[PDB]
């Protein structure tokens, strides 16, 4: 259900300095069970890894940090 | 003129450690005994013993511990609110101190025993406990518990721990928590900790939002549990009246802690807090903060345990999950709490002798043994095996294979060459460490708690006196010569193992199993009887009659490393394995998936040319290697599973900065550091601490491209070992995971 034609759109869209900050922002959410920290490349590999991160059982996935919804 | 009661001692601790006037190389310590007689009824009894500073240096196994430190440590753990958690700066001189008092508390006064009956006196001019002797009338009440959870919120800025842990690289992070408390006492004055201890009469629960605040919630009260006495006390170096406040536990005897999340700053700090409350009020004398644990080390340490060293007397006993068998290891608790006088595992080696009185009983042991053994001894280099041993490439069978051990060898030798060295001690009294040894001894086969006592007191003796290493292994040499010479009268052959261990084949024909029998008992019957006569003959006599022990009979055995051994019996399909890490909940799949492959592999004694068995050997093991890592992307994110316990020697991954902030989670860190490579971004492999992190964890995908890559390094250490065992060698098997197979994770 992420190439079905859906009547909105749900993501996390911003420009790259602005997404930089909302990957920070997200990490904070997300290093402390586990991720580690990263102290226009970067950016998109982290987007990447964070995209592939697969569900762990009924739990909400990684990127539900960036995205912010649960159906994710 | 002498008082006399009927009482069993549940617990003896320590009160105070003084330097009394006109004494320069002297201290007396008070001994708090928490005496109960009949039906349970507890009356606090108070004894006092005089230790010089030779036998401090003995129980040190150095001199530079003197009386003056000593006396400066029990005065800082005098004071709980000002300093706690003293023991951290030299655990060994508080172990060596308990060591001593509980020595001079069993020569002077008398041979204590707890959990036991005994007859106690007292002198009421003075007010202490004279002579204690062994009693032989009562059925002496139950030892009773009290079943005790506590977890505390203590605030550890992260910061701290992690200079501490820089200063100090392999530092249990359980011991950087607990430094950090010692150096900010302040921080165990404010915590959310919450206490429940339960009883058989009454239970009692508290909670705290800041420890020195009252409860923010009640119940029962503190005198349910304790009876606090203020008992007067004249000792010989006191002449002044000295009283002294003590919290008699009644009801119960001792706690029974889940070692699952135990925390030693959670106790720690609820003791703080009731020594605080109880001696807020002056005229009295003040007792001992002291407590030892796997965590008050920098290292750390293998067995799980909380020391009561002084407040409040009452040992503590942590019993590590095991909910299937909880009241087992409850009682194996109390049992080594009762035998070993409570000082196990706290004391460490210091429990059978001195550390410095081995050198002398070693010595004094390698002069009655037989001349052959005496040079044996000293020709004893680490790993010598001077036997008629397999090639570590190669296989056997089909041959009637037996594995031999004799239970608790190493336990038994050490007693037998400490009975040696029993006459060159300087106390006869002073052998009483040297009669817990043969207690663990003899109920080693009855009971297994005596067991695990022995695993570990034997090896940690072994260190404390690196000389007794060279006499035991040479005893142990010693008698696997005289296992080969009788072994080749009865069929045996001896084939491989480590001294107690051993096993190996027999020259009968390989099909008969009625017969087979009686080879494989009278063997065991022969080897038995003949190492028990070499024994004798080298005057060592073991308390327990010594037996051997059938631990399972084969038909195939293949051996790849010096360790590493399948063997495999065909009629039943019963298999064992030895030598494969299990460092994981991975490598057990990967052995039940070895054990599993060696059973098909040794199925193919279809009559074929040996090459023919090579490649369709090969191949089998191919596609043993394929089902297990396709199984593995099944669990791919399974994190836990794909972990290795790393111990506080081996080199380990650098722990994240966001590691240190497990708050309650840091204390279960005692020895082993659970590890997952995860691979964050790409090409980067970094390692995640599992059991620092809350639950559920998130995390980056595992990078299984480095783990199976382990597990197949010694699975094919294996499947090489059995290819170039039974067939032609010349092949190392090895699976091209990095091609074939690689691309399901990477």
């Amino acid at each position: 259900g992420a190439l079905t034609p859906a009547p909105a759109y749900c993501g996390a869209v911003d420009s790259a300095t602005k997404m930089m900050g909302r990957l920070a922002d997200a990490e904070k959410l997300l290093v402390p069970r586990g991720w580690p920290a990263f102290a226009t490349c970067g950016i998109v590999k982290r987007l990447l890894r964070l995209a592939a991160t697969e569900q762990q059982g009924p739990t909400p996935p990684a990127i539900a940090a960036l995205i912010r919804n649960a159906a994710v | 003129d002498i008082v006399w009661v009927e009482e069993s001692v549940s617990a003896i601790t320590l009160y105070a450690v003084w330097l009394p006037p006109r004494a320069r190389e002297y201290f007396h310590a008070l001994v708090y005994f928490v005496c109960r007689n009949a039906a349970g009824e507890g009356r606090a009894r108070f004894a006092e013993v005089s230790v010089t500073a030779t036998e401090l240096r003995d129980f040190y196994g150095s001199a530079d511990v003197s009386v003056q430190a000593v006396v400066a440590a029990a005065r800082a753990a005098t004071t709980p609110a000002a300093s706690p958690l003293e023991p951290l700066e030299n655990p060994t001189l508080w172990r060596a101190l308990y060591a001593c008092v509980l020595a001079a508390l069993e020569r002077q006064t008398g041979p204590v025993a707890l959990f036991a009956p005994l007859r106690i006196g007292s002198d009421p001019r003075t007010g202490l406990v004279v002579k204690v002797e062994r009693a032989s009338w009562g059925p002496p009440a139950a030892p009773r518990a009290a079943l005790l959870v506590a977890e505390a919120n203590i605030d550890i800025d992260p910061m701290a721990l992690a200079a501490r842990v820089a200063e100090h690289p392999d530092a249990r992070l359980a011991w950087a928590r607990l430094a950090a408390i010692r150096d900010t006492p302040q921080c165990a004055s404010a915590a959310s900790l919450t206490v429940n201890i339960t009883t058989g009469t009454a239970l009692f629960a508290r909670e705290y939002q800041t420890l020195a605040f009252p409860p923010i919630k009640k119940e029962g009260a503190f005198g349910d549990l304790v009876e606090v006495c203020e008992v007067g006390l004249r000792p010989r170096g006191h002449p002044q009246r000295v009283t002294a406040r003590v919290l008699l536990p009644r009801d119960y005897d001792y706690f029974v802690s889940a070692g699952e999340k135990f925390s030693a700053p959670a106790l720690v700090a609820l003791f703080r807090q009731w020594h605080t409350t109880v001696h807020a009020a002056p005229g009295a004398l003040a007792p001992v903060f002291a407590f030892l644990g796997p965590e008050f080390e920098v290292r750390g340490g293998p067995v799980p345990y909380f020391a009561v060293l002084g407040f409040p007397g009452w040992p503590t006993f942590t019993v590590p999950a095991t909910a299937e068998s909880a009241r087992d290891l409850v009682r194996g608790a109390a049992a080594a709490y009762a035998a070993l006088l409570g000082a196990w595992p706290a004391v460490g080696a210091r429990v059978v002798l001195p550390p410095r009185a081995w050198p002398g009983v070693a010595s004094a042991a390698a002069g009655c043994l037989l001349p052959a053994v005496r040079e044996a001894v000293a020709r004893w280099h680490p790993a010598t095996k001077i036997i008629q041993l397999l090639d570590p490439p190669a296989a056997v069978g089909p041959v009637w294979t037996a594995r031999f051990c004799f239970p608790g060898l190493r336990a038994q030798l050490l007693a037998a060459l400490a009975d040696l060295g029993g006459s060159g001690l300087a106390d006869p009294h002073g052998r009483t460490g040297l009669a817990r040894l043969d207690a663990l001894v003899v109920a080693a086969p009855s009971e297994p708690w005596a067991g695990a006592v022995l695993e570990r007191l034997v090896p940690d003796t072994c260190n404390a006196c690196p000389a007794l290493r060279q006499l035991l292994g040479g005893v142990m040499a010693a008698v696997c010569l005289q296992i080969e010479e009788t072994a080749s009268s009865v069929k045996f052959a001896v084939c491989g193992g480590d001294g107690g261990a051993f096993w190996g084949v027999f020259n009968v024909d390989p099909q008969d199993a009625d017969a087979a029998s009686g080879v494989i008992e009278d063997a065991r019957r022969a080897i038995e009887t003949a190492v028990g006569a070499v024994l004798r003959a080298n005057a060592v006599r073991l308390r327990h009659p010594l037996c051997l022990a059938l631990e399972g009979v084969y038909t195939h055995a293949v051996a790849w490393s010096q360790a590493g051994v399948w063997f495999w019996n065909s009629r039943d399909n019963t298999d064992h394995l030895g030598g494969f890490p299990l460092r994981g909940p991975a490598y057990t799949t990967a052995a039940g998936v070895v054990r599993d492959t060696l059973r098909r592999v040794l199925g193919l004694t279809t009559a074929c040319v040996p090459e023919e068995d090579a490649l369709t050997a090969r191949g089998l093991m191919e596609d043993a290697c394929d089902r297990l890592i396709l199984d593995a992307f099944n669990k791919r994110l399974d994190a836990e599973y794909w972990s290795v316990r790393v111990s506080p020697f081996e080199a380990s991954d650098p722990l994240p900065p966001t590691a240190f902030r497990g708050g309650a989670l840091l204390d279960a860190e005692h020895y082993w550091r659970r590890v997952v490579r995860v691979c964050p971004g790409g090409g980067e492999s970094v390692g995640v601490p599992v059991d620092l992190y809350p639950r559920p964890l998130v995390l980056p995908p595992v990078d299984c491209a480095h783990h199976l890559r382990e597990i197949l390094r010694e699975i094919e250490l294996v499947f090489t070992g059995v290819l170039a065992g039974v067939w032609g060698e010349g092949g190392k098997f090895v699976y091209p995971f990095d091609d074939k197979m690689s691309f399901l994770f990477a």
